[PDB]
């Protein structure tokens, strides 16, 4: 989750 | 022309140092690691056919200090064999001195170091992700383009004692012999989807079991049944791959046809993750070493 290109 | 032994010893000079302490290399120093790697990424195969003894590592993303703890413990270079999947820039605080030491080791043994690319290995990618930022910062813009003219040489798959099958992302709908990946032609950007793309972006996905989309926005999933039928195909055991954020360090999935890698403990401060390294011994036996969060 931290932005889905990647939690 | 250039001290690569040099190179090596300021960048392991750090070793205990407090983390996060930048190596400071002349900005042709960074330049010959490029274009003498890059020569020699060209010279040997795209699918690398490697044999055992070997240390697997997956995702680095620039945790400088956390690839010193990875070479603690699996012995620095030449004491083992490394294969890395790809990922060693972004995200991280210090992509440069981890490219740089990868770099070196390569150049250095370059039959006993090898480093797959991975989808931050790309222009686009790296531009937003944060390695055109701390080559900005630290550097200039022209060094982060002489990276990716080097990065466009990286190989693409190995296959480890005609066994396991390696790469950065996973399989293509694509890819129907070893023949294929073997005259994609370097140097190469990846322009557009298909098999390169799709080696460096595509994931395994349990809910899926032929062929799926994928929630990056680029390339595909693949289920179960895709990497059976991969595998039985080509006589392969195992795929290694990276490329995905995994708890433990490693995960199996497909039944433990594949397993993920991720090298990186605690990625971006953030997740609690611990890191994996996979050691195939002289006898195709597998073990993990985790590197705590
Ligand atoms: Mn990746
Ligand atoms: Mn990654």
């Amino acid at each position: 989750x931290l932005x889905a290109x990647x939690a | 022309k250039l001290n690569i032994d040099s190179i090596i010893q300021r960048l392991l000079e750090v070793r205990g140092s407090k983390p996060g302490k930048n190596v400071q290399l002349q900005e042709n120093e960074i330049r010959g690691l490029c274009l003498k790697s890059r020569e020699i990424f060209l010279s040997q195969p795209i699918l690398l056919e490697l044999e055992a003894p070997l240390k697997i590592c997956g995702d680095i993303h620039g945790q400088y200090y956390d690839l010193l703890r990875l070479f603690e413990y699996g012995g620095f270079p030449p004491e083992s064999n490394y294969l890395f999947l790809g990922d060693y820039v972004d995200r991280g605080k210090q992509s440069l001195e981890t490219i740089c030491l990868l770099l070196a080791y390569k150049i250095k043994y370059p039959e006993n170091f090898f480093l797959l690319r991975g989808n931050h290995e790309c222009a686009s990618i790296n531009r937003i992700y944060g390695f055109y930022d701390e080559c900005k910062r630290r550097y200039n813009i022209k060094l982060w383009k002489t990276f990716t003219d080097c990065f466009n040489c990286l190989p693409i798959a190995a296959i480890v004692d005609e066994k396991i099958f390696c790469c950065h992302g996973g399989l293509s709908p694509d890819l129907q012999s070893m023949e294929q990946i073997r005259r994609i032609m370097r140097p190469t950007d990846v322009p557009d989807q298909g098999l390169l793309c799709d080696l460096l972006w595509s994931d395994p996905d349990k809910d899926v079991l032929g062929w799926g989309e994928n929630d990056r926005g680029v390339s595909f999933t693949f289920g179960a049944e895709v990497v059976a039928k991969f595998l039985h195909k080509h006589d392969l055991d195992l795929i290694c791959r990276a490329h995905q954020v995994v708890e433990d360090g490693y995960e199996f999935f497909a039944k433990r046809q594949l397993v993920t890698l991720f090298s990186a403990p605690n990625y971006c401060g953030e997740f609690d993750n611990a890191g994996a390294m996979m050691s195939v011994d002289e006898t195709l036996m597998c073990s993990f070493q985790i590197l705590k969060p």
